[PDB]
């Protein structure tokens, strides 16, 4: 219910995926098996809609925070790299109104609350957290997220728990990498937690995303947002400046695509590499060997065919004027 | 419920985040009818639907009779009309205990006329008096200001058909979501190493279930092998993995010298312990011939598998009648 | 089966009193509205009286335009019976008094909707 003030524009950074944004695409367990599986999947160094939420001060300084309606596709890879875990919470649905039903994820600290109702969203929504000076501890006081919930068909509520919540500085070292689908009725939720110690970028490391919950959902995601922690400028730790401000924080987003990946399952069921067969001809060499060794020599690895260009039908020509129009004229 | 809603005000409450075990629920066993037109919680036990209600309402006794698919009339027009094509069971029993007395309680009133049926999926939960046809009333005495909620048979009742039953209808009209909440929870013991033919959320297969050295990672529940092939498996109920192979899978050859000199044989069990193979054949047939073949004295075990009816030497000789990994059987003495 | 017996009307002085009496009996009649009508010879049925319950505090009390101020109507529920009561009767009320209910509650005017109706009694009005 308040709109956002004093915002900067900055065109949007952009970055190679590596090969991050791998899951496991099923609960099954293999040891040390080369898998083929077509499903939807993020492929290798198909760039990352890179976003920036930091205020700098200064007049070269700039205030930007990055909360816009990214299209939801059919899955979206997520990554978090910072250390205070500005990002809390994300916004799904197809109008993102009270209007249809809504899914709203919001993590506030105590329980990570998720919701399927019809949230009147504002324009802007975020997750505003207000230092109150009178013991100096951090709280939540701008839940503008939605003005209100109706026609709620479900809610889940995760045990108490709590964590910092200042915006410390220096150097992300925490990176949480997240798979949102959804498919046939089902909202499947990924999630991984790292440590690392790079500065930006997402890490070249291989890591897969085990499945963390799966919701049966049957809203048309179309659409979706992200939710940050922001640190309203009036009460923050040593200043009460005026308009919003946050701390030192970088995610990025990226968009899935229906692929084939070869997985290798070592000893233990654990993925330790994948291969995305559409990325390069090797890659698509290996996966159609599923191996993910290729030795010398000439392998057939699909067939091509050239499109049709356009469509043509030609039928004979008019002809002498038929009495059909004098029969209807 | 220890507080049920009037049927004018039927409450379409669902359940998730949880898994049910029906069973257990079915202790008391009071309800009165049973009336059951798909794949019921109670007839059918391995499925679980997920856009499943328990829609918590009170109704007269009398209109139990008119809880039926495609049903219209007072409870099926205007107060609770349900889907004309439900899947799901109705339930009704005669309690009478909330209400303090056999006749009905009075706060369980049920809407009527109005000029307004419902819809088979709608609600139209109001307080608003019906309408006359001379001049609107919305109370008092006016003309025609008659309440459309009528409070039940508070005063004595003779028949059960004029009491509040706490009817609750278990329509689950999925749509999207195939199955997430289970209402029943059938479930058995669990054996090991023996052949058994096994249900693990919907995964049917016979083998012999043993125990198993696997370190399943916590989200994964099922193991395959190369072969793209199930062959271990995580109890559901507890932290355990467990292998899954063939119960025995044999075949049976008949080493026979020439009936010309003599008639007795021997049989080959192929790769099978011999412990197994009494029960291999299951020894149901006829009580001579085949059962002293099952077992005996001269039972011998090879890579091959297991043989009965020839008596191992030492001695060796040409190879007379081929079994396999260089064991050969001859009929001379 | 629900019966309705009408007593009561005969031949009356035109400006005299006369007093209807309804027995109802096979249902509910404390709740369902009762009406009283008039057929004349040559008229058909039309809503004449009627009285309702309404449940709260009251009974409420329909008459029509051609007898409002002179016809009163009440119901007893503890006895199930309804009394019409008549003053300063005029030559063209002669004609045979219904009683009608319904199984459930209707509007007063209409009269068909009524699924239950009496044998009636004949009134004839004498100047
Ligand atoms: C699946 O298999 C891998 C590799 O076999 C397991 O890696 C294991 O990791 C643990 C610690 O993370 C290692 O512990 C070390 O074991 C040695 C030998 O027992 C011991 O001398 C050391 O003091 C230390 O405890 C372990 O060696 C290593 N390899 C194993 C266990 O084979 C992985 O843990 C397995 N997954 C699960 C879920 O168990
Ligand atoms: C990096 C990559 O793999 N693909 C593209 C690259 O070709 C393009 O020059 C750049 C600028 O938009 O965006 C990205
Ligand atoms: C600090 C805070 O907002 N805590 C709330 C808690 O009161 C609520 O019960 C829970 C579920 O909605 O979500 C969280
Ligand atoms: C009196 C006061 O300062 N109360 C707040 C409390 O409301 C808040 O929950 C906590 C941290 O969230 O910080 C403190
Ligand atoms: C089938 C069903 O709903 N049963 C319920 C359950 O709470 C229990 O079995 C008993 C009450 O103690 O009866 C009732
Ligand atoms: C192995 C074999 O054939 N043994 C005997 C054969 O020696 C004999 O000539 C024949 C007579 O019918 O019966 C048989
Ligand atoms: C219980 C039993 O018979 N186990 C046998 C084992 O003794 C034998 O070593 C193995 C290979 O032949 O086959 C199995
Ligand atoms: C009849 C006979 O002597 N059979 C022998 C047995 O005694 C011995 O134990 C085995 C292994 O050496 O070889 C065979
Ligand atoms: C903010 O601006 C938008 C832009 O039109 C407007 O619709 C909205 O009412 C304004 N206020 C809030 C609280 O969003
Ligand atoms: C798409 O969304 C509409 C409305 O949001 C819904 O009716 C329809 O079933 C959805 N289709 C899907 C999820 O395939």
């Amino acid at each position: 219910c308040v709109n956002l003030t004093t915002r900067t524009q900055l065109p949007p950074a952009y970055t190679n995926s590596f090969t991050r944004g791998v899951y496991y695409p099923d609960k099954v367990f293999r040891s040390s098996v080369l898998h083929s599986t077509q499903d939807l999947f993020l492929p290798f160094f198909s760039n990352v809609t890179w976003f920036h939420a930091i205020h700098v001060s200064g007049t070269n300084g700039t205030k930007r925070f990055d909360n816009p309606v990214l299209p939801f596709n059919d899955g979206v890879y997520f990554a978090s790299t910072e250390k205070s875990n500005i990002i809390r919470g994300w916004i799904f649905g197809t109008t993102l109104d009270s209007k249809t039903q809504s899914l709203l994820i919001v993590n506030n600290a105590t329980n990570v609350v998720i919701k399927v109702c019809e949230f009147q969203f504002c324009n802007d929504p975020f997750l505003g957290v207000y230092y109150h000076k009178n013991n100096k501890s951090w709280m939540e006081s701008e839940f503008r997220v939605y003005s209100s919930a109706n026609n709620c068909t479900f809610e889940y509520v995760s045990q108490p728990f709590l964590m910092d919540l200042e915006g410390k500085q220096g150097n992300f070292k925490n990176l949480r990498e997240f798979v949102f689908k959804n498919i046939d009725g089902y909202f499947k939720i990924y999630s991984k937690h790292t440590p690392i110690n790079l500065v930006r970028d997402l890490p070249q490391g291989f890591s897969a995303l085990e499945p963390l919950v799966d919701l049966p959902i049957g809203i048309n995601i179309t659409r979706f947002q992200t939710l940050l922690a922001l640190h309203r400028s009036y009460l923050t730790p040593g200043d009460s400046s005026s308009g919003w401000t946050a701390g030192a924080a970088a995610y990025y987003v990226g968009y899935l695509q229906p692929r084939t990946f070869l997985l290798k399952y070592n000893e233990n069921g654990t993925i330790t590499d994948a291969v995305d067969c559409a990325l390069d001809p090797l890659s698509e060499t290996k996966c159609t060997l599923k191996s993910f060794t290729v030795e010398k020599g000439i392998y057939q690895t699909s067939n091509f065919r050239v499109q049709p260009t356009e469509s043509i039908v030609r039928f004979p020509n008019i002809t002498n004027l038929c009495p059909f129009g004098e029969v209807f004229n | 419920a220890t507080r049920f809603a009037s049927v004018y005000a039927w409450n379409r409450k669902r359940i998730s985040n949880c898994v049910a075990d029906y069973s257990v629920l079915y202790n008391s066993a009071s309800f009165s009818t049973f009336k059951c037109y798909g794949v019921s919680p109670t007839k059918l036990n391995d499925l679980c639907f997920t856009n499943v209600y328990a829609d918590s309402f009170v109704i007269r006794g009398d209109e139990v009779r008119q809880i039926a698919p495609g049903q219209t009339g007072k409870i099926a027009d205007y107060n609770y009309k349900l889907p004309d094509d439900f899947t799901g069971c109705v339930i009704a029993w005669n309690s009478n205990n909330l209400d303090s007395k056999v006749g009905g309680n009075y706060n369980y009133l049920y809407r009527l006329f109005r000029k307004s049926n419902l819809k088979p999926f709608e609600r139209d939960i109001s307080t608003e008096i019906y309408q006359a046809g001379s001049t609107p009333c919305n109370g008092v005495e006016g003309f025609n200001c008659y309440f459309p909620l009528q409070s039940y048979g508070f005063q004595p009742t003779n028949g059960v058909g004029y009491q509040p039953y706490r009817v609750v209808v278990l329509s689950f009209e999925l749509l999207h979501a195939p199955a997430t909440v289970c209402g029943p929870k059938k479930s058995t013991n669990l054996v090991k190493n023996k052949c058994v033919n096994f249900n693990f959320n919907g995964l049917t297969g016979t083998g012999v279930l043993t125990e198993s050295n696997k370190k399943f990672l916590p989200f994964q529940q099922f193991g395959r092998d190369i072969a793209d092939t199930t062959d271990a498996v995580r109890d559901p109920q507890t932290l355990e993995i467990l292998d899954i192979t063939p119960c025995s899978f044999g075949g049976v050859s008949v080493i026979t010298p020439g009936t010309n000199t003599s008639n007795q044989v021997a049989v080959l069990y192929q790769d099978v312990n011999c412990t197994e193979v009494p029960v291999a054949i299951h020894a149901d047939q006829l009580t001579p011939t085949w059962r002293v073949y099952s077992t005996g004295s001269n039972v011998f075990q090879t890579r091959a598998g297991c043989l009965i009816g020839a008596e191992h030497v030492n001695n060796s000789y040409e190879c007379d009648i081929p079994i396999g990994a260089g064991i050969c059987a001859s009929y001379q003495t | 089966e629900v019966q309705l017996v009408e007593s009561g009307g005969g031949l009356v002085q035109t400006g005299g009193s006369l007093r209807l009496s309804c027995a109802l009996s096979g249902y509910t009649f404390s709740i369902f509205p009762t009406a009283w009508f008039r057929q004349a010879p040559g008229k058909e049925r039309e809503f004449v009286a009627g009285i309702r319950w309404n449940g709260s505090t009251r009974d409420y009390t329909e008459y029509a335009d051609f007898v409002k101020g002179r016809f009163t109507i009440s119901r007893d529920n503890a006895k199930n019976m309804v009394y019409l009561q008549m003053i300063s009767l005029k030559p063209e009320d002669t004609a045979l008094y219904y009683c009608a209910a319904s199984d459930g509650v209707i509007d007063g005017t209409n009269a068909n909707a009524y699924r239950y109706w009496g044998q009636g009694t004949q009134v004839t009005v004498s100047s």
